[PDB]
């Protein structure tokens, strides 16, 4: 969990939750719309994905 | 051989048992703990998707296993042996670790025991899915009718790491 | 073989709930949009259905 | 028959009572328990959809039910006879089993008794939707107001499984 | 007359502390030929015991175990007499043969309906098979007679030998009465 | 011979006010050579103590500690007897090598499941474990017998010395019984 | 009189363990001729009994039963007097005949409105009602007077023979009055 963990998977979109505010503030330049992330799928495979939307609140 | 075993290692929830023989692999006493640590850091790492505890069975005397337990305790790894000293309690070997998913806590990571008849019967009671044998141990009284037996012929822990997709080179 | 159980049945769509995450991971290749499942109907009859949507969440 | 028994056998919530006469079916003693086991696993599997308990009223003495009860207990199958020794209890035979849906537990899965007058009196109190007569048994003293009596003649349990849609082939 | 009860008061007060725990496993090994009118007051005593220590569904989560020194056929009549009073018990006998997986079973409970399956394990036999069920072991073991507890495992098990003659004395000792 | 129960009652009345607090740290330094039949009644005493003082997961925070004046070998037998009794304890020793990080670990509680990692700590009277005790000084320190406590930091630590020769007297002093 | 009230107190303390249970079936076999002013005080006794043992709709579930040694025509006058007091009872008689279905019917409760269709069962001692009693059986069976309790199955049923001569002693024995 370097950046975060997946919390909802659908064939339309994937939701990823950042663990802590410190992690988000540290790597905030990398978490912009259009950047790329790597979600683990299994023990050896990875899924490359492109950030589409960001939300920071509602809690 | 590595590409033959790359399936069934990509599955998160999957029981894997090992029958490693200390005599076959050189420098076993000084590298077994590190091998277990790097195996757990990759396979028994996630707390919600990795719901199976690996079991390691060694062909050695019951007295020599306390040294391994002490080494694991010193290196801060929580394991269960099932022996309170020359006595085996099957109610403790076959217990599911308690998990608390709020601070990433699990009661124990692996099961390292001997090759006695009691532990063999306990393994037979709750059979695994993939059984790995290292060193050609006499795997006869295991009721291996359901498990995917996969004999492994190695000489050092580096080859074992390479086979289990824990390394890119030898 | 066994995957889950139905939750809501309608002439348009039928909702089925997966038993456990282990079962889903075991046969997640066959659980894709456009693939076919069979739902029991009584004791000797089966209803063939096609998947339209998937949603796995751990909120 | 068959292809006309497939209706009323495709309904999950339906009551089926079997009046079996021994000595008409070959090897009844060594196959009745297996037939019950492979009938329950098809018609008494669902926990919420199968809400009716099958009844197997054999044609025998008040004794010999203990042997069947023992052979069913040895197979981890829970049944109720209604006889404690040699005394029949009306309340113990006409109780609705208690089930919990979160688990897969039902108190009992079948009713097995002899061809006594008391049990037949209890049968009329809680009538069934279908009645299956195997062999030649006295159907009298049994109300048939809303009961579809289906007379079945067989020689072994393979034929019964074939007719009950539990066996595609012989 | 007014001396035996005063001595029994000491034993009653000794037994009180261990009987106030809601969840506790207690086993009774009582010899039938020691208590007067055993054949006519035993099931009433069991019913009274279950009305104080196995009455609340949520709190009382343990099932008593009464073991008698009789033969298998004499247990059948007690089982018949219990079901006539709507008292659910298990005995482990499906005839003349004992079954381990039936006696060693945990009752199922439904809170919304006040149902606990069987309320007691009253197998009336001190058989070598029933005494070989030390697989569980009880917190408190009560011996209410001169039975020979030789095959039992008394290690780390509390023994509470009781010397009585009547059922009223037993109820007084087990905090069911306060008179005699 | 009679004039002992008055002193025992006085000491019990002295001890009760501090034993009614749900969350407290209590350490017991016990010498087996003083209490008679220690081997056959130690596990029963520990179980009875846990049944009253560490039984509520929400309220009975902190765990009792027991330190015996024996060798490491007897701890193995005591642990074997405890595990067969379904009591979860920690001894620190992992094969005659004591570990500091294992004796000071705080048990993990799952309230929704009514479970704790361990119920008590039982260890020997070695020098390497006395230093572990001084790391976390207890609110109350109970000394049974005449064991030497010269190596323990007794600064601002409540010390109660119990003069007993039986387990019944120990239970009476700790408000675990009404008689004696 | 002091000895008599002492004996009454001794017997009264023998019935309080069973009178404190909220849900229990209680049958009273009453002989009118052994109680002074039975005709002018029975309705008040029934009203006072239900004000304590059948007053809570949620806790008190079982309906008490009263069986008198009278005639069917004398029961009609009692039934007339009860309804004028605004208390609901069932007699089991729709005339000069007794119906099984009208006596074994379990009352229906509306908790929100605090309503139950009938509060007690009152009937004669004819052979018809004895069959009804043996069909269900009570946890406790109280006998006042010298009635011949032999037709009903007394097996496995508690029998409490109360020896009284007026309703004050009956209320004192059943824990309704402190001073006679």
């Amino acid at each position: 969990m370097k950046i975060g963990s997946v919390i909802e998977s659908s064939p339309h979109s994937i939701l990823v939750k950042i663990d802590t505010l410190k992690i988000f503030e540290k790597a905030k330049s990398a978490l912009q719309i259009g950047k790329y992330l790597k979600i683990q799928e299994g023990n050896h495979n990875f899924v490359l994905c492109v950030i589409q939307n960001i939300k920071i609140s509602t809690d | 051989r590595k590409n033959q075993l790359v399936p069934s290692l990509n599955i998160n929830s999957r029981s894997r048992y090992f029958i490693i023989d200390p005599d076959t692999i050189d420098n076993f006493d000084d590298e077994f703990i590190l091998f277990v640590k790097d195996y757990l850091d990759k396979y028994n790492s996630k707390i919600k998707l990795h719901t199976e505890t690996p079991c390691f069975i060694l062909k050695t005397d019951v007295n020599n296993l306390s040294e391994y337990h002490k080494r694991f305790v010193s290196r801060n790894i929580q394991i269960i042996t099932g022996y309170i000293g020359d006595t085996f309690y099957f109610k403790e070997f076959n217990k599911e670790p308690k998990r608390i998913i709020k601070d990433n806590w699990v009661e124990f990571k692996a099961r390292i025991s001997c090759n006695s008849d009691e532990v063999i019967k306990c393994i037979n009671y709750k059979k695994c899915d993939d059984l790995y044998i290292v060193g050609g141990v006499d795997v006869s009284l295991l009721d291996t009718a359901d498990v995917n037996i996969e004999n492994l012929e190695i000489n050092n822990f580096r080859e074992l790491k390479y086979l289990l997709s824990m390394l890119k080179e030898i």
